[PDB]
């Protein structure tokens, strides 16, 4: 019937306040009742706002919910954010044996400073060539917040398949990695005259490239 | 105090089949609705069954309708998700929730069952050399651990004596069914010559061991 849609990711910082919306595609928000959820990697869900803007028990008072017409959306407000905020909050809705849930917005915490990815790149080993087998990597390290997009190019031009890319892992130091690898054929690979690997963090793109030995 | 606690589940092959379970306790079982919410790995909350308390109107998505089945079981106070003809897509961690249709949300969440749909079976993985390159004065190599499945590999550098600058990367599931992962370690570049690394990789699920020397080029 409807769809509710909330931001992908946003960030703040400690102390801090933060308004996370939940606008509804059609209809009137204020028609059923809205419900947040916050969510951590492993972890079970737990319910952080019910029935538009009631808390239950031991949720803490920071967390508040609301709604907002004008807009057609709700609200789940976090005052004096903590550390331990930065999570994965869904807002939820029913109407007509249908449960609708928002796609969920990545609370970042930032609690240190920007970092600019370290990017490392390895061409297929020798090894691997005899195999009949040729795989690129690339390594993505000590970049905060933690979400990058990869973008590979086969001389100049983009390379449509054979990528996977693993999701941002959060590192020892709080900072975040992640790494990604190019499928190819032997042939592929020494046709080209290099391969290359572009990585995308806070709009500003590093980029490495590597030759067939 | 209110306790679900899921069963059931585990890997499967494409058009299998499984039954997941949810026994509740701490509460009168028969006065709520009962629900199943999975989150696929890098998704968000996906809504796929809702059944009544009483077992009287089942609601279901379009993505899941005709191939899951939610009942229940007022004398064991269990809750069942029959999923039949399952998908590679239908891969997702379940959780087991505990409805107030009165208010439209979900108060009790389980602690949820994972479920893997691949075509793959045990294989162990084909370790190769990944020979260093800069960072200059700091170089990086490792070891690319390719094609295995299932999760875990472990892997160590000189028998775990070499720890310093080892970061082993999460792996990444190949959509050809199998994983892959590398395993790298930064270095002092001047020790290329005289010093000796050697991943030790470790893959229990098909009792496999690979050690591969990274020597330089």
């Amino acid at each position: 019937q409807f769809v509710l849609s909330q931001p992908n990711s946003v960030s703040t910082n400690l102390g801090s306040t933060v308004k996370l919306l939940c606008k509804r595609s059609t209809g009137n928000i204020g028609s059923n009742y809205v419900s947040w959820y916050q969510h951590h990697e492993g972890r079970s869900p737990t319910t952080m706002i019910y029935r538009d803007d009631q808390r239950p028990d031991g949720v803490p008072d920071r967390f508040s919910g609301s709604i907002d017409r004008s807009s057609n959306s709700a609200l789940l407000t976090i005052d004096n954010v903590q550390t331990e905020d930065e999570a994965a909050y869904f807002c939820h809705s029913y109407s007509t044996g249908m449960y609708i849930f928002g796609g969920g917005t990545k609370l970042t915490v930032l609690g240190q400073p920007k970092a600019a990815p370290s990017v490392t790149l390895f061409p297929p080993s020798s090894e691997e060539l005899q195999a009949n087998k040729a795989t690129l990597v690339c390594l993505i390290s000590d970049f905060y917040p933690g979400a990058v997009t990869v973008a590979w190019k086969a001389d100049s031009s983009p390379v449509k398949a054979g990528v996977e890319t693993t999701t941002p892992s959060k590192q020892s130091n709080n900072k975040y990695a992640a790494s990604s690898y190019l499928s190819l054929t032997p042939e592929q690979w020494k046709s080209h005259r290099s391969y290359s690997c572009q990585v995308t963090h806070e709009g500003s793109t590093v980029e490495k490239t590597v030759a067939p030995t | 105090e209110v306790q679900l606690v899921e069963s059931g589940g585990g890997l499967l092959q494409p058009g299998r089949s499984l039954k997941l379970s949810c026994v509740a306790s701490g509460f009168t079982f028969n006065n709520y609705w009962m629900s199943w919410i999975r989150q696929a790995p890098g998704k968000g909350l996906e809504w796929i069954a809702s059944i009544s308390n009483i077992g009287g109107t089942i609601y279901y998505p379009d993505s899941v309708k005709g191939r899951f089945t939610i009942s229940r079981d007022s004398a064991q106070n269990t809750l069942y998700l029959q999923m039949n003809s399952l998908r590679s897509e239908d891969t997702a961690t379940y959780y087991c929730t505990r409805d107030l249709r009165m208010s439209d949300y979900f108060d009790y969440w389980g602690q949820g069952t994972m479920v893997t749909v691949s075509s793959a079976s045990t294989k162990g993985p084909s370790v190769f050399p990944l020979a260093p390159s800069s960072k200059g004065g700091t170089a990086a190599l490792g070891c690319l651990v390719k094609d295995y499945f299932p999760e875990p590999v472990t892997v160590s550098w000189n028998s775990g004596a070499l720890t310093s600058g080892v970061h082993t990367f999460p792996a990444v599931l190949q959509s050809s069914g199998l994983y892959s992962l590398s395993s790298v370690v930064t270095v002092p570049s001047s020790s290329l010559g005289t010093q000796t690394y050697i991943c030790n990789v470790n893959h229990k699920p098909s009792n496999t061991k690979v050690d591969k020397k990274v020597e330089p080029k």
